[PDB]
């Protein structure tokens, strides 16, 4: 419930891996980056000169 | 297949004896006669291994006396 | 020379040492495979 | 040492981070007396050179042998320098066709590298035991604290943060915005039906 | 300039237009920046870079495999990777790669012969380049030799 | 400068006979039947020689002809 | 590029066949763990510097008497919120180089796997571990500079 | 042969046995699992018949947010209570309910009164939690028959009506290969509903609605050779038939060890038996993963 | 082409001797995919001399990274030359101007 | 009513160009416009069957890495000008064309020996260029029918194989804008705006299109 910077995405899987463990935290990883990829692709960011 | 081996590591209680045990048994399994203890789901002897193990079905004091108790089994029978 | 003048012996005892002949490093899996050497030497 | 090869690597973004993309021309060499043996165990083959000459020739059942042959059998890639003990890792293969192997993103931070011309080192364990070392010891799914201070090496890095960033953001007067839900469920369907931001 | 040739051949000003995806067909929430760019082709073709070996051919004095793409050769599996695996602790690993799938003469074969029987398990032996290494010692007048 | 390990014709027979299911007595028969092979492939004793150079009482002319008849189906045949 | 490899390679020579063959040596002396002060800043604090290791002595309370933890105890999480709670003080702990076992460490004096949440393991090789944790980071530091 | 493709084979549903359901379809052309799965998954999110409540009309509530003495819910919270209801309507296509309830316990979906043609899914939804007990609630629901989703904001009470039956829908596209072609598609849809209907029904109403928006424009041969092949002698074939050895594939598999323990069986005769076979490139000590080939 | 230069490929072009510039300016007289002949003009000729120019032109030779050599003719036939400007490319090269 | 949907039709076909056209379906219910759009421009840019060139064969030419005497152009540019022939066939799978030329001058697509069937649809393609008095061409290709694009290396000394892009279709967009249609304001109008290389009709490609949505539909239906 706030803005996943890189400081607030490390801690969330080590608050995984403190709490439940390593099969949940591996799982956790590879949706984390589905996810990622697919709404940064769906963003549509870009880099311009303005 | 698999991902992870911790329930094993938690059930031997070293991730240096685990792989022993798991290669004495995976090499009974291949190379010898015996059959799994556990249905084998389209898997590979290693594989097997570890899953037997991780339901307390396989480790050092249960291999070491199903040994003793085949060889003397075998000692009798041959007579 | 110094170790030929001296007459020296090695012992195989380190993990370099077990490297260069290739045999089973006393560190991991071949921990137990050295304990078992040790104990019935 | 034998049963080793290289080659370029490229980005998977499919896989899941126990296993990596090998191309299938690469394990048919690295693979080869597996699946002699695998031939002539269920009868394909009656002799050592009627393998030979099928794997030789490249028929359409050695692919089928080959698949059954990789399927739980990981392989150890390696790329240098290696700083670290985490610049070795064993991955289970999946078969792809290219001359490229690819790579899983999440473990890029650990070897140090960039798709930009690097290559790869790829080796076979054949004993029973290597198999099990490289299973319960090197698997990519093992290590994922760093052994020099305790943290994690399996951090997401450029654009895997940036979308989870973009996502999780909140504008002023965006669309669809006050309303009440009842659950994420509802609140992916009216984002993918276009009536909320 | 550059705002005035994108004004004079009728293009938005700002150099950035909106796309749509190809497999949805729903348009990208922001506009993305399209144009041309010159492009090379660098001389390193993935056909030169791609190599593989199961068994081939050995030197000499050091029966280890050649080196090198044009003579089938091997991946060299040095120091540093050596520390590797002593770090990990694969201690059958990193033996299996100093005498079985490198140097020991009779021991390929029988690691050979035992993968295409289904049988996966080796005997060590002694790597072949140990005793090179005694050979040229004590051709210096240095009597070394293994004992017990 | 080291060199490099060809692959000769009787290298060639060793492989395969390695990797053939005979037995103890038979792999050693083997040896002998492959160690007298000259260069064009054709055996240059008589079997009488190799069963001598076997040096052992029980094996007969019988086990020697029904290995060189699978020896001479390798490859190349012939 | 190649200063931090030679360096990393005399690290690893230097300490190569270091490995955890015990678990206990029976000595309690060791280090006393205060936090680094240069004058104006507290540069590390103590939650870091203690983390998974094991105490050499009774390090309770300055007060009197109360046990907060025993003797040899491995410091996790959960025991380094309880020590920030109560704003625990300086603590003895057992090092590597106050051990009492010949030709090797024992698994107490070390501490931490710090890649496994555990207390370390027999036969595990350390000294390769700290010499390439040691001399990976040497391509982040300035050489000429 | 260009006007023909690949149609989908290992199609395998599986149930959460409820109301979720994953199906598997493989192998499509390359392209088309994006195509299908999008076409599916906009149909289903967008366009659906369904049933859902439209407005309620509480008589001691006036206001969106106000308060209500005796129940434990806030005004919104009834609401979201109620924009869950699963109805299934038959006759009509609007329809008014009552739930006039009072007492200590729970107000769930099952103290509505009864209509012939509305059919509530789940009788065991909560719509709100009474706690007085001199409380009491009575309001008026009215559900209406529709497609997709409708907010309030585009437009008593008013809810968000959702009359389609589908509670979330994902496709996801992976590689399958053919034989001999290398890049084919496999779409697996994971989908749930909110009880009215099953998900397969879904996909196929769907499928059913997009496909009438188009009609205006659409071993090794040896081995399997009987032993009688061989030129074997009186004696060897006796023996041989005696332990039941009818083919090369069961000869073949027979140690040699084996076959000299066999009663009367020389070692003369089982050298014969071993040049017989070597004559054709066979030995008498391999291995065969699963022999008898059903024949 | 590049498309966005800054016009230094021309001089890349010329100096580095991978195309065929005219010694003498005249009229081609002969266009083909492996020759260009060219008729001097008048006042560029040496006296007793029957003026013309012969451009023989490299076909798919190999270089020394294993790379291709191709030069082809830029000029049509019957068109006017002059001296220093080219008639036909070479690798990397489009119309006289580098292009890589 | 509710469970009623109004059905498309082609309504309007208008040819803008030879190789370029649009056409309408109308009328649409809310989110079928898009829903249609997508599917069917992804099927026509990679399910269209068409005519390729697939071999050549020059009289006295060995390989593509060689010239011609008397022709301007390479064989490997020969090739790459017969790439883009645009051939409509109407009776076969499989034709083979006849060039012969002499004098000096361009080589045309006109120049090709006429065939019932075979139909060309530009014949101001311009293949090489002879610039001698005493030269000639004479080569015979080999065009067939099929879909997507075949590569060479995938599938005598002097027949020469050129890679097949059997795809007519060049670009397709797709257009939803609002129409008016009895007294419904709701309904919609999709326009599509297609460029092929003129060897196939645009009715009969968005038939193709539909069909082949239906019948990879119809394994949905069943379940
Ligand atoms: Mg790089
Ligand atoms: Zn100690």
């Amino acid at each position: 419930n706030q803005a996943l910077g890189k400081k607030a995405i490390s801690k969330m899987l080590n608050t995984c891996y403190r709490i439940l463990g390593l099969k949940p935290t591996v799982i956790f990883a590879d949706q984390i980056m589905y996810t990622g990829f697919a709404y940064a692709a769906r963003s549509g960011a870009s880099v311009g000169i303005d | 297949a698999r991902v992870t081996v911790q329930d094993a590591v938690e059930k031997i209680g070293n991730r240096f004896d685990l792989v022993l045990v798991a290669a004495r048994r995976a090499r009974q399994m291949q190379v010898g006669g015996k059959d799994p203890l556990v249905p084998e789901e389209n898997d590979k002897t290693t594989v097997i291994a570890l899953r037997e193990i991780e339901e307390g079905l396989i480790n050092n004091q249960i291999l070491d006396v199903r040994e003793r108790q085949e060889q003397q089994e075998q000692e009798a029978a041959e007579l | 020379t110094e170790a030929a003048v001296a007459g020296k012996r090695d012992e195989l005892r380190g993990l370099k040492e077990n490297v260069i002949v290739g045999r089973l490093i006393p560190a991991g899996t071949g921990y137990a495979y050295h304990q078992d050497r040790m104990r019935r030497r | 040492v034998d049963y080793s090869g290289r080659s370029v690597i490229t980005v998977g973004p499919y896989l899941r981070l126990h296993q990596c993309g090998l191309p299938k021309k690469m394990a048919l060499e690295l693979f080869k007396p597996f699946i002699y043996g695998k031939l002539e165990l269920r009868g394909l083959a009656t002799t050592i050179k009627a393998a030979k000459k099928m794997v030789e020739r490249e028929e359409a059942v050695v692919w089928d042998i080959l698949d059954e042959v990789i399927r739980e059998h990981p392989v150890l890639l390696n790329r240098a320098p290696t700083l670290h003990r985490l610049g070795i890792q064993a991955f289970e293969p999946v078969l792809i066709e290219g001359k490229a192997i690819q790579l899983h993103p999440l473990v890029c931070a650990a070897y140090n590298a960039d798709f930009d011309g690097d290559q790869m080192a790829v080796h076979v364990p054949l004993t029973l035991e290597a198999q099990l070392e490289a299973r319960a010891l090197m698997m990519s799914t093992n290590n994922i604290l760093s052994p020099a201070n305790g943290e994690p090496i399996i951090v997401p890095s450029q654009d895997v943060v940036l979308g989870l960033y973009y996502m999780t953001r909140d504008c002023v007067n965006a669309k669809g915005e006050g309303m009440v839900l009842t659950g994420p469920k509802e609140a992916e369907r009216l984002y993918r039906s276009g009536l909320a931001s | 300039e550059i705002k005035e040739l994108l004004k004079l051949g009728d293009l938005p000003t700002s150099g950035q237009i909106r796309l749509y995806d190809g497999r949805t067909g729903e348009q990208f929430e922001r506009p993305v920046t399209v144009g041309y760019m010159y492009m090379l082709k660098l001389n390193h073709l993935v056909d030169d870079k791609m190599h593989a070996r199961s068994t081939g051919s050995y030197s000499l004095v050091t029966q280890q495999p050649l080196g090198g793409k044009a003579q089938f050769g091997g991946q060299r599996f040095g120091e540093m990777e050596v520390w590797a695996l002593e770090a990990y602790g694969a201690a059958y690993t990193l033996q299996e790669m100093l005498t079985v799938k490198s140097d020991d003469v009779n021991g390929r074969t029988k690691m050979y012969k035992n993968i295409v029987d289904g049988n996966h398990q080796m005997e060590p032996g002694m790597p072949e380049s140990f005793n090179v290494l005694l050979k040229e010692i004590r051709s210096l007048g240095i009597n070394i030799e293994l004992e017990d | 400068y080291q060199g490099e390990t060809t692959q000769t014709l009787q290298d060639y027979l060793m492989w395969q006979v390695e990797l053939t299911p005979f037995s103890d007595t038979d792999r050693a028969i083997a040896t002998s039947i492959v160690d007298a092979v000259d260069e064009t492939g054709y055996l240059t004793v008589p079997l009488e020689d190799i069963l001598e150079s076997i040096g052992d009482e029980e094996i007969d002319i019988d086990e020697v002809e029904a290995v060189l008849k699978r020896i001479q189906r390798f490859d190349p045949v012939g | 590029t190649a200063n931090s490899g030679y360096l990393t390679r005399r690290l690893v020579d230097v300490a190569q066949d270091l490995v955890v063959t015990e678990d206990d040596c029976g000595t309690h002396e060791g280090i006393m763990m205060t936090p680094v002060i240069e004058g104006g800043d507290v540069k590390e604090p103590l939650r870091d510097r203690v983390l998974g290791r094991v105490t050499a002595e009774d390090v309770l309370k300055p007060g009197t008497a109360d046990i907060l933890v025993p003797r040899n105890t491995l410091l996790h999480e959960q025991w380094c919120d309880l020590l920030e709670e109560n704003s625990v003080d300086a603590v003895k702990v057992r090092s590597v180089v106050s051990c009492d076992t010949d030709f090797g460490v024992c698994a107490h004096c070390y501490g931490r796997d710090l890649a496994r949440g555990h207390i370390i393991n027999k036969g595990e090789a350390i000294g390769v571990i700290a010499a390439q944790s040691i001399g990976e980071p040497g391509t982040q530091l300035t050489m000429r500079t | 042969s260009v006007t023909e493709f690949l149609k989908p084979r290992l199609v395998d549903i599986e149930q959460v046995s409820s109301t979720h359901a994953k199906v598997t379809l493989e192998p499509l052309e390359r392209g088309f699992g994006h195509t299908l799965g999008n076409a599916l998954r906009r149909i289903l999110l967008s366009s659906m018949p369904g049933c859902a409540v439209t407005e309620v009309e509480i008589d001691g509530v006036l206001h969106e947010y106000s308060t209500k003495e005796g129940v434990q819910e806030d005004i919104l919270e009834i609401l979201l209570n109620l924009k869950g209801l699963a109805v299934r309507v038959q006759g009509k296509d609007e329809v008014i309910l009552t739930l006039n309830k009072s007492g200590i316990g729970p107000v769930t979906a099952a103290d509505i009164t009864h209509d012939g043609d509305v059919e509530i899914v789940k009788p065991q939804h909560v719509i709100c939690h009474l706690t007085d007990e001199n409380a009491s609630i009575s309001m008026r629901i009215k559900v209406q028959r529709g497609r997709g989703y409708v907010p309030a904001s585009t437009r008593r009470l008013l809810v968000d009506a959702c009359y389609s039956p589908v509670e979330r829908i994902a496709y996801n596209v992976e590689a399958a290969r053919v034989e001999q072609r290398t890049d084919l598609d496999k779409l697996v849809i994971e989908m749930e509903t909110n009880g009215t209907i099953d998900p397969e029904e879904a996909i196929r109403r769907a499928a059913t609605i997009l496909a009438e928006q188009l009609e205006a424009f659409v071993f090794d041969p040896i081995l399997l050779r009987p032993v009688d092949d061989l030129e074997l002698t009186v004696r060897s074939a006796n023996c041989l038939k005696a332990e039941a050895i009818h083919y090369i594939g069961d000869l073949v598999q027979r140690t040699e060890v084996e076959l000299l323990k066999t009663p009367n069986l020389g070692k003369k005769s089982l050298t014969e038996i071993k040049d017989v076979l070597a004559s054709r490139g066979l030995s008498l000590g391999m291995r065969l993963e699963n022999w008898p080939p059903a024949s | 082409k590049p498309l966005v230069g800054t016009g230094m490929e021309r001089a890349v072009a010329v100096d580095s001797g991978v195309t065929a510039v005219a010694k003498r300016g005249g009229v081609v007289q002969y266009v083909d995919a492996s020759r260009i002949v060219i008729k001097v003009n008048e006042d560029e000729m040496y006296p007793g001399e029957a003026g013309i120019d012969i451009y023989n032109l490299t076909k798919y030779t190999r270089s020394n990274q294993n790379t291709c050599i191709n030069q082809m003719p830029c000029v049509s036939l019957g068109e006017p030359v002059e001296r220093g400007d080219v008639l036909a490319d070479g690798p990397s090269t489009d119309l006289g101007e580098l292009a890589l």
